[PDB]
RNA sequence: GCCCGUCGCUAGUACCGAUUGAAUGGCUUAGUGAGGCCUCAGGAUCUGCGGA
RNA sequence: UAUCUGGUUGAUCCUGCCAGUAGUCAUAUGCUUGUCUCAAAGAUUAAGCCAUGCAUGUCUAAGUAUAAGCAAUUUAUACAGUGAAACUGCGAAUGGCUCAUUAAAUCAGUUAUCGUUUAUUUGAUAGUUCCUUUACUACAUGGUAUAACUGUGGUAAUUCUAGAGCUAAUACAUGCUUAAAAUUGUAUUUAUUAGGAUGAUUCAUAAUAACUUUUCGAAUCGCAUGGCCUUGUGCUGGCGAUGGUUCAUUCAAAUUUCUGCCCUAUCAACUUUCGAUGGUAGGAUAGUGGCCUACCAUGGUUUCAACGGGUAACGGGGAAUAAGGGUUCGAUUCCGGAGAGGGAGCCUGAGAAACGGCUACCA
RNA sequence: UCUUAAGGUAGCCAAAUGCCUCGUCAUCUAAUUAGUGACGCGCAUGAAUGGAUUAACGAGAUUCCCACUGUCCCUAUCUAC
RNA sequence: UGAACAGCCUCUAGUUGAUAGAAUAAUGUAGAUAAGGGAAGUCGGCAAAAUAGAUCCGUAACUUCGGGAUAAGGAUUGGCU
């Protein structure tokens, strides 16, 4: 999207109150956190004007459980990218592996900027969606 | 299943009850209390299996009923009451006292106590909160919650609980030194000190623990119980006093000892 | 009965899931609430667990706060204006969560008449001590400014009417109240 | 014909099945929450009838033989307290235990008198428990009180010792 | 010496085959749609302006 | 216990399969049949149909007994012991059986609940129940039923019951004895403020303004009957059982991360009308979630085998046979699923889509 | 073996061409000289005196099925002239 | 109105011409309707009935690949805001 407040509802963060009656500065208050195991939280997600109730910086989702690495094969959707987990399935018998490959839709916060053929890292969360349980931490490309 | 299950049969219970697996279809399964149905000895066990006072399940509920039996500080009636790592099992009527406590094999012990230990028991405090209005409070591994502690008292501690009103005698605190009891796990029994912790972020946390003999090994965190200052217990360790010799040198002692 | 499970959604690669059990009561679901506005009429409705969900209909009055003053109070719902999901619920005056609503103003008013002693729109000692100690405080904004003299105030509903039984809320504000402001004069 | 019960409310001649719940009449439910559809017959009066039960609100003139010229006693007298004092009159501070109807048994040779028990009626062993619930409230709060107060006091001698401790670091 | 195929008899197996062939099961468009449930009402009757 | 042998030829050397050999908690069957221990056993075809009779009922000292029951008030005039019948509370959602349906489904190992419910057990836990703010309270303590019963009956018939008169509660609907310590409980909901622990939180907890059709905060029961005198049926007083809100515990439950499944291209594109992938918002949920709904973008899976089809496919722990590799089987004693002829809906309850519980259709 | 100039080949059929004939078998129906599919020693089928098949088309001929109805069971009534 | 120099009604224009009056018998000609059944009628579904416009969905064998096709089979349809 391009302006912040686009669909039919007010986005901002729940319960906190920007106290119109006070003129104060820096003229925002947004309530951030760190998701911890040392994810560093972007200055973006820092200072942002976005919402995204979902981010694990700025939203109430929280990270834990399996802490993933993919590369992302698709950002056409919003605010969601899918990563293509690729593995060697180990065959006994023939004692010798196979190529395998899986696709996790994982959540996306606007705190970064990710593209297709990045190598990103993901956490696991409470069901986002139907099929997404992650979100993304870091990102890496070259 | 469309509810909580009620039935448990022998092949199914834990192996550290050491029922046989031909004399019955059913195991006793444990009802609800301080305890998990596993990692805990039902009275019934304790008395029909591992003391043979009673030779049937009726005959251990009549010696449940006419009260000869005291689990803690408050007499139980039950047959199948979860009796769980370090409680103490009385029997006032013939004098002894126990307090449950796995040997070097991995099983609950018959250590038999005196009543100047038996009036207090141990319990590694497994979580600290701030209850209503306030007040802080710790429930122990038991479920014993015990109200307004020590600040000190964090979790992994062991606090001593007095049987006769639940007080905070003292506590003993979890860092490197302190003798633990492996509760849990493959070295289920084995006695130890702590050398150094580990302490992963979202994994288990691990500790490593070597013995008298020096004989190193590592655990969770989840399966230890400090019980004691570094050589000095706070409370009187079973036969073997937490050592695991190999089997070669078990073989040994028993000839020795024929 | 609704059911809740993801067995019968198709799964994510297209494949028509096969039907693997009967429903279940642990995945129930309920019809919708749809709270009008009126004659109070709170339907109980039991939960798993022996809990109680007050399935309200027809609810007169809501709890709405001032947030900028911290106080709230029981106020008369004059009804919808805005829904962001669906504009059924304004065409038909529901009572739902995030609900746009007007309100009654006079319990507001007397409020900040007797709190600040000063006026919208157009005795004691300790009074206008208090009154001075006070002072600067009807620098209120121009939207409640002429929101009081209109009558009514447009607050964002708080509350889950199907779950709660109440439809507590809050009066809109700032930068939201100009958003929603904004949302009803597009046009 | 066919023993199906009137039910009261039902406006129709015919016989109709219903949902018979708890609470109402024509179903005595075998388990909780069942409700079984059996067979009423509507308040409408017809021809279908068997047998109609009356009641006499207002005697006439002549009597009839097994009616009110003949009346059968209560089997049962009020058994508790105060429907014993409403019953017989009594006042706030009358007794009631001899008032108590002495119903007469006799098994053969031996009569003896069965009085029913009374509930509800004011006992020192009731006003012993509440004496007893009186006492444990206050106990019990005077154990919170001063349970509070050896806490604050623990805390502020340990806050003193974090304030020393303050002084001695930094030399 | 060996051996191939047509034809003739017997037996078995499978295939094509008119019959808008016939059954059994699964899914499903459309039409009808019981039933309990939630809800708008209806308020017999019973009870102290009310309640069920 | 890392082994072979007979068979194409006049004879030979090979490929090659047929056959022989041995095992099978692998079945049937034929013949034959003394003893001991042990023991499978209507799974295969028909999750096909079922006559009949059983398999879920249950009480103490401690919920209610004037049975017009038994035995006694040798303890008692309200009762006192036992006790049918019945109301009440629990359980009947466990167990047992079967393997039909199920091919990322179940299930196994491994994770999460910072994503929720949780009867019961265990341990703690309601001076603010005068708060509608000191009699709403009768507080030496409150109200009405109604069961059980007698009598009148209907039906060929059912674990059918109507009309009448009785009567209790730990059944229902109410309701105080809480002084008053400070600064007004708890429960619900909304908005605001501070913030010992975790790797991390808007966490735990606390303070404000209120809301609430209002939850809870003991009118229950059995024993022992003791201490104080200003001796009164006065004041105090033990052992318990039952009940109760919140928190924790336990028994669990529901979802959840990663990985892993047989044969099929004579199944190559599939999902996306009207849910498909995702976003915003709301309902719904016990709770997360396209679980559902409205608006919006056009997405999601696939030759690293999707989608579709078959399975004589419940999955696993495991079983048989094996130098090493491996092959085949696992309906079935244990774990987890699913079903009660098919299918759906639902009451009660903490717990059911419950079928030895109802509702409807089909057979 | 007789004989012709050659002796009906590929194909097709009780066909609009088959007397016997309502051929024989199957299917369609309760019942079918009808329809269709087969069998072909075909009185007397058959190759631009064109053979066979054929999508579409047909105020062509024929059979069956669904819907539909006074065609009929079994008739009755109304209006205009 | 409607797709429409279709059908129906009206404007300018033109006619109101066709022997007429009274009754409402049979049989007629033309128009119709019929309970239940639904071709059993008859040589034969002859006559009649049924469907029908538009939008959306769905559409087989066969095929000369162009068609079959409006295949078949379903749903909606007004007014007003």
């Amino acid at each position: 999207e391009l302006t912040v407040q686009s669909e039919r509802a007010f986005q901002k963060q729940p319960h906190i109150f920007n106290n119109p009656k006070v003129k104060t500065s820096k003229r925002t208050k947004r309530w951030y956190k760190n998701a911890g195991l040392g994810f560093k939280t972007p200055k973006t997600a820092i200072e942002g004007s976005y919402i995204d109730k979902k981010c694990p910086f700025t939203g109430l989702v929280s990270i834990r459980g399996k802490i993933l690495t993919g590369t992302v094969v698709s950002t056409k959707m919003h605010r969601t990218i899918v990563i293509r987990r690729a593995y060697l399935h180990y065959i006994p018998k023939y004692n010798r592996y196979e190529k395998r490959h899986k696709n996790v839709p994982v959540h996306v916060s606007p705190a970064f900027r990710v593209q297709v053929g990045d190598i990103v890292t993901v956490g696991q969360c409470r069901p986002i969606s139907k099929t997404v349980r992650f979100n993304v931490v870091k990102v890496s490309a070259a | 299943a469309r509810g909580p299950k009620k039935h448990l049969k022998r092949l199914a219970a834990p192996h550290h009850w050491l029922l046989d697996k031909l004399s019955g279809c059913y195991a006793p399964r444990p009802s609800a209390g301080p305890h998990k149905l596993r990692e805990s000895l039902p009275l019934i066990v304790f008395l029909r299996n591992r003391l043979k006072y009673a030779l049937n399940g009726r005959e251990v509920k009549a010696i449940l009923m006419q009260r000869h039996v005291k689990v803690d500080g408050k007499v139980r009636t039950d047959t199948t009451y979860p009796a769980g790592f370090m409680d103490v099992i009385t029997l006032d009527a013939t004098n002894e006292n126990f307090r449950l406590v796995y040997d070097v094999k991995g099983r609950f012990a018959v250590h038999r106590i005196t009543d100047e230990e038996a009036s207090y028991k141990l319990g590694k405090v497994k979580k600290v909160q701030l209850g209503k209005k306030g007040v802080p409070y710790v429930v122990t591994h038991d479920g014993r919650t015990i109200r307004y502690p020590d600040p000190n008292i964090k979790v992994n501690d062991t606090v001593k609980i007095d049987l006769a009103s639940g007080k905070i005698t003292d506590f003993i605190k979890f860092d490197a030194g302190k003798l633990v009891y492996v509760t849990g796990g493959r070295n289920l029994g084995r006695i130890g000190t702590i050398v150094h912790k580990e302490r992963h972020d979202g994994g288990f946390d691990l500790v490593h623990i070597k013995d008298s003999l020096d004989n190193t090994f590592v655990t969770r965190l989840n399966n230890v119980f400090v019980i004691g200052e570094q050589g000095k217990p706070y409370i009187s360790l079973p036969k073997g006093k937490g050592i695991k010799l190999s089997i070669a040198e078990e073989r040994d002692r028993r000839r020795a000892q024929q | 009965g609704i059911s809740r499970d993801s067995r019968h959604k198709r799964s994510a690669t297209g494949a028509k899931r096969a039907q693997f059990r009967k429903k279940r009561k642990f995945e129930l679901g309920r019809q919708p609430a749809n709270t009008k506005i009126g004659a109070k009429r709170i339907h109980s409705v039991r939960t798993r667990g022996g809990n109680k969900k007050y399935r309200a209909l027809r609810i007169e009055t809501g709890n709405f706060s001032w947030a900028s003053e911290g106080i709230s109070k029981k106020t008369r719902i004059a009804g919808v204006v805005y829904h962001p999901s669906n504009n059924e619920l304004v065409r038909t005056n529901t009572l739902t969560k995030a609900a746009i609503v007007q309100i009654d103003a006079t319990p507001f008013r007397q409020w900040f008449e007797a709190h600040y002693g000063q006026t919208l729109g157009k005795k004691s000692k300790n009074a206008e001590r208090k009154w001075a100690a006070r002072a600067a405080s009807a620098k209120i904004e121009s939207s409640v400014e002429s929101q009081f003299s209109a009558g009514r105030l447009y607050a964002c509903i708080s509350s889950r009417p199907g779950q709660s039984g109440r439809c507590d809320g809050y009066i809109l504000e700032g930068e939201e109240l100009a958003f929603y402001l904004r949302r009803l004069t597009a046009k | 014909k066919q023993g199906f019960p009137m039910k009261q409310g039902v406006l129709l001649p015919t016989r109709i099945k219903l949902l018979l719940t708890k609470n109402v009449s024509c179903y005595r439910p075998r388990r909780d929450g069942e409700r079984k559809r059996k067979s009423v017959r509507g308040a409408i009066v017809g021809p279908d009838l068997a047998v109609l039960a009356l009641v006499i609100v207002k005697k006439g003139e002549q009597e009839l033989e097994g009616l009110t010229d003949t009346t059968v006693p209560k089997r049962l007298g009020p058994k508790r307290a105060n429907n014993i004092r409403k019953f017989f009159g009594l006042s706030k501070e009358d007794d009631v235990r001899d008032f108590v109807i002495r119903r007469e048994v006799t098994k053969g040779e031996k009569t003896y008198t069965k009085a029913p028990k009374i509930q509800r009626l004011v006992t020192p062993q009731r006003l012993q428990r509440k004496r007893h619930q009186r006492a444990l409230k206050v106990r019990n709060a005077q154990a919170q009180r001063e349970a509070a107060a050896e806490y604050a006091q623990l805390l502020a001698k340990r806050l003193s010792e974090r304030k020393a401790e303050k002084a001695e670091i930094r030399k």
